[PDB]
């Protein structure tokens, strides 16, 4: 039989869309990265870490009323006390990876 | 083409576009039209979400199609 | 000659190839935000 | 066991699936090897439609056989 | 069994009906006879607001009564 083009018809599609996404995302890290910069003021406390806990779900969920911190948690958590002697549980770490805390 | 987008409220509206165009290019016209930001508003079709990266023509949508706009809903 | 066919083809892995590479990045940079 | 399959465009594969693996699954595995996302990927064998959740088995697909690539229009 | 109708714009509208006939048929006789939309029409009877789904006989509405149209405009 006589051959035909019809596979560019299709396969041309994705072309204007990932043209777009890889600029996209490298336009996106622009903002986002400065945006993590401008939280960052440095007069921070100091605080010792106290423990590092390991956490599960609950048995039981819901919604039009869920939280995102009590079940719907599975890494490492952490609890710390600070200079002026409060003592703070974290439900998430933030900008440190866990694995290189220790007590 | 003509395209019929209707939301929660009762309100309608009709929209030119071309088939070529992006779903942002729609919410960009809502907000030049309303004052809407366009990232407020979601869009709905056929009963699926709509989603940029694409154009008009690649979900199909025909002469004289409707749309359902439905807003953010945040609070705090 | 179905040649320049497929180096029209070629497009689609020469995006690929760039895409594979930032999705590992980007994840971390959404999630550095989210917290 | 090791199939054939042959693209359209031209190339032809090797493939190890066992008799059980799904249609569906058969194109998770070229979508490992080729990348080509599975919505664009019809598979026919003995000239018929391979149904994404029916095995080798429900198309006695025999040892050593060949499957075709088709590119179809995706789910979308 | 007549039937005058009263517009906002005063003009008088004649029907033949039956005391077992329902809003939505009086409703749409009207949208033959002038043009207006069903749906934009409410119907006036004294204070009582007349419902689409029930029947003329319910209200026990008499030969020749006088009859209101009222326009619920919609925001734009």
């Amino acid at each position: 039989t006589r051959l035909l083009d019809s596979e560019i018809k299709i396969m041309k599609s994705e072309v204007l869309r990932v043209t777009h996404e890889l600029q996209a995302m490298k336009d996106k890290i622009k903002e986002n990265s400065e945006k993590i910069k401008v939280n960052k003021t440095l007069p921070y406390l100091v605080s010792n870490v106290i423990e590092l806990l390991d956490v599960d779900p609950n048995d039981q969920e819901e919604d039009g009323a869920n939280i995102d911190l009590d079940s719907q948690r599975k890494g490492k958590c952490a609890v710390i006390k600070t200079s002026t002697r409060q003592t703070y549980f974290l439900p998430v770490i933030g900008l440190v990876d866990a694995e290189k805390l220790k007590p | 083409m003509q395209i019929f987008v209707k939301t929660l409220t009762g309100k309608t509206i009709t929209l030119e576009v071309e088939p070529s165009d992006t779903i942002e290019n729609v919410k960009a016209k809502i907000q030049d039209k309303e004052g809407i930001p366009p990232d407020q508003q979601r869009l709905i079709f056929a009963g699926k979400q709509l989603e940029d990266g694409r154009t008009l023509s690649d979900y199909n949508i025909q002469r004289e199609s409707t749309l359902h706009l439905v807003l953010r809903l945040r609070g705090g | 000659k179905l040649l320049e066919h497929k180096e029209i083809d070629g497009r689609l892995k020469e995006l690929r190839e760039q895409l594979k590479e930032l999705t590992k990045q980007y994840e971390k940079s959404e999630n550095d935000l989210k917290a």
